[PDB]
């Protein structure tokens, strides 16, 4: 997914949301945010989508 | 303040049971 | 050659939103020991749920 190979839909009925506001002028690669928050995930629960 | 209580104990020990890790370490993951 | 200026009612930020937070403008009795305040979105209220 992160090479521009393979796309992804993930079908969640409703969730909670959070998210980050950042600089328009400061490039940047997000992947650390997913990365950690695909660290979080176990069949017991999830947190919240960034 | 807000409200919470736990669950059954049965409940929580199923639910603990099965809990497999989220990273793992092997050698190949591109 | 007096000067006045009232505060405005109307938040005013970069982003402004609206968030759930009961009796936040309360002013009587204490009311019910119960309580619902989610954060702004930027935080997590996974201890809400």
């Amino acid at each position: 997914v992160k090479a521009g190979r393979t796309r992804v839909l993930v079908e969640l009925g409703h969730y909670v949301y959070t998210l980050h506001y950042y600089d328009p002028q400061i490039s940047l690669d997000e992947a650390p945010i997913l990365e950690e928050w695909l660290s979080k995930i176990n069949p017991a629960g999830i947190p919240p989508v960034p | 303040d807000i409200i919470t209580r736990p669950t059954s104990d049965s409940i929580a020990a199923v639910a603990n049971a099965t809990k497999p890790a989220a990273v793992v370490s092997d050698p190949q993951s591109m | 050659m007096q000067m006045y200026q009232m505060t405005p009612p109307l938040p005013e930020g970069a982003v402004n939103r609206i968030v759930c937070m009961t009796n936040w403008a309360s002013l009587g009795d204490e009311g019910r020991g119960l309580e619902v305040r989610l954060p702004p979105p930027t935080d997590s209220s996974v201890h809400a749920y």
